[PDB]
């Protein structure tokens, strides 16, 4: 994904599975995104990367 | 009354008010006044326009290769270059009339006619 | 190596500012380009109009109508720039090109190059791919007498020498600023399209006749402002690449610079202190 | 060459150049990109990755972090699979293909996968 980000600014279209495999990174990062002193249990993490 | 519509392909060229419009067509010349039939013809290879409006003077365009369409509101004539009289270079009209070039000459003939010549 | 370093950082800033002065002159072009394709709408619409009026009012027997018996032969007018810094551009067309000439070649129909633009006649004179005819010098600021040149060439091939049984218009269609698209068109023979629910002079059959190759041309005219505005289009959004490119340079060098410039400081004060704690 | 033979020599210096010119074009790929340039140079850029990526290898000891298992490719394919990549053979594949692969048959089942 993170090339894909830099790559797509500039492109005029993607194919429809780069704009899927896009989207799914959007999302990936965002679930990877944390706040500050809220760890989160294993039990926590597994679900929340499932 | 006629709204005279002379749109080339590039850009249009004049859309006032118009009381009669004048050319000669394929079929001979024509003249349309307002509430014409519905119309559909194609301009001479030196085809020139003549416009009669409201008060200004007549105004003569000459056409290269255009097509008339007389429609309930609009007679629109679509052109692939259209000259007014003021923009014309009196000699280069005369010197293009002598033109080898078939298109070339008829062009240099409807600039001519519209010229007054 | 710092000298290097500082001219490297030049150059950069130099090529930074000629392709943020690039970037703004394509966003000024796009826009006198979009407003050329708007200016020669009406006069598309007016022609369609009464092209739709005329076949209501004909046989639609026209060659530019039928399709050939046999068709061995096609025509492909590919639309390119003819200058560079466009990105993808030029490519974006060539590939969609070669992508229709490998459904030609499937369909048995050898292709035959009529190339707009340097930068296709150049990509085709590499792959040895031979074109008849190359037009030049017009995709930056096209005008209807090259686009008149174009269709008339192309009708001439089609109604025929070897001639053509059918021709193609490969070109950048600009949908907003964001989107550029490579298609590829079937400008003939034309296919009917019975849409559903008039006079002529002297008849519909020959302003028909007199008029398809005029329609044609006003086609291949939208096209080419089409290719000239997606041109622009893709010049600013490779020149405001670029311009990040060189500002990333620009970064990497200085901190590179101050790396070996402390670097160099740093053995500097070493020699000096070894010299002292030598003596 | 009179020790690894003339084969194995000339495709070496073959990979080489084509990398030494990538490596050259590197700035104008920087700022501009692979647009810009010639379509020689074009040709030679796009093979050019594709050879760099092809010298990677699923090793053996890579399995405790890619999982992957590794694989070995004897001398010979080597030579013809890098002899084929500098004439321009699969320049029609696409550059992930290369990927880590090891071989060309292992490189052909990628290509069907993609």
């Amino acid at each position: 994904y993170r090339e894909l980000e830099a790559f797509a600014a500039f492109a005029s279209d993607l194919d429809a599975a780069s704009k899927a495999q896009l989207d799914r990174g959007a999302r990936l990062v965002e679930l990877l995104k944390q706040p500050q002193y809220s760890p989160l249990a294993v039990e926590e993490q597994v679900v929340a990367i499932f | 009354d006629l709204n005279v519509e002379i749109v080339a392909v590039e850009r249009e060229l004049w859309s006032g008010p118009a009381t009669f419009v004048f050319t000669r067509t394929t079929a001979g010349e024509i003249g349309i006044l307002p509430r014409h039939i519905p119309l559909v013809a194609q301009l001479v290879d030196d085809a020139m326009v003549r416009v009669e409006r409201e008060g200004e003077d007549d105004l003569r365009i000459a056409v290269d290769g255009g097509f008339l369409s007389v429609t309930e509101e609009t007679v629109r004539i679509l052109v692939e270059n259209a000259q007014f009289e003021s923009e014309i270079d009196a000699d280069a009209a005369k010197e293009d009339a002598a033109s080898d070039d078939e298109r070339t000459a008829a062009w240099g003939r409807a600039r001519l006619r519209a010229l007054g010549q | 190596t710092l000298r290097e370093l500082r001219g490297r950082i030049r150059s950069a800033g130099s090529i930074k500012k000629i392709t943020k002065a690039q970037e703004l002159i394509a966003t000024s072009r796009i826009a006198k380009a979009q407003a050329r394709v708007e200016a020669a709408r009406p006069y598309a619409a007016e022609i369609t109009n009464m092209l739709t009026e005329l076949a209501g009012a004909s046989a639609l027997d026209h060659p530019l109508l039928v399709e050939r018996k046999q068709p061995k032969r096609a025509g492909v007018l590919v639309v390119s720039s003819d200058r560079g810094l466009c990105g993808a551009y030029n490519a974006n067309v060539l590939r969609r090109a070669e992508e229709l000439f490998s459904l030609l070649r499937d369909e048995g129909k050898d292709p035959v190059l009529y190339v707009v633009g340097r930068k296709a006649l150049g990509y085709f004179s590499f792959r040895q791919r031979t074109v008849v005819e190359s037009w030049t010098g017009f995709s930056e600021r096209p005008t209807y007498e090259n686009a008149r040149e174009i269709a008339d060439t192309l009708v001439n091939a089609f109604m025929a020498i070897l001639g053509v049984d059918e021709l193609h218009i490969v070109f950048t269609e600009f949908r907003s600023m964001l989107s550029q698209t490579a298609v590829a068109r079937r400008a003939a023979p034309m296919e009917v399209e019975y849409v559903g629910e008039y006079s002529f002079e002297p008849d519909p059959e020959t302003l028909f006749d007199a008029l398809l190759p005029r329609y044609i041309a006003t086609r291949v005219y939208a096209a080419l402002l089409e290719a000239a505005a997606s041109e622009s289009a893709s010049r600013r959004r490779a020149m405001k690449s670029a311009t990040d490119n060189a500002d990333d340079l620009i970064k990497a060098l200085t901190l590179a610079a101050n790396r070996e410039r402390q670097a160099q400081i740093t053995q500097e004060i070493s020699e000096i202190v070894g010299g002292a704690n030598a003596l | 060459p009179a020790i690894v033979g003339d084969e194995h020599y000339r495709v070496a210096q073959e990979v080489i150049r084509i990398l030494q010119r990538y490596k050259d074009l590197q700035d104008i790929i920087a700022i501009l990109g692979i647009d810009e340039l010639s379509e020689e140079d074009k040709q030679l850029v796009n093979r050019a990755r594709r050879i760099e990526r092809f010298l990677s290898q699923n090793m053996m000891a890579a399995e405790q972090f890619t999982g992957q298992p590794g694989s070995t490719v004897p001398l010979k394919e080597t030579i013809e699979a890098f002899d084929k990549l500098t004439k321009g053979e699969f320049d029609h594949l696409p550059e992930q293909a290369f990927f880590l692969i090891g071989g060309l048959d292992d490189l052909a089942k990628k290509a069907e996968s993609l």
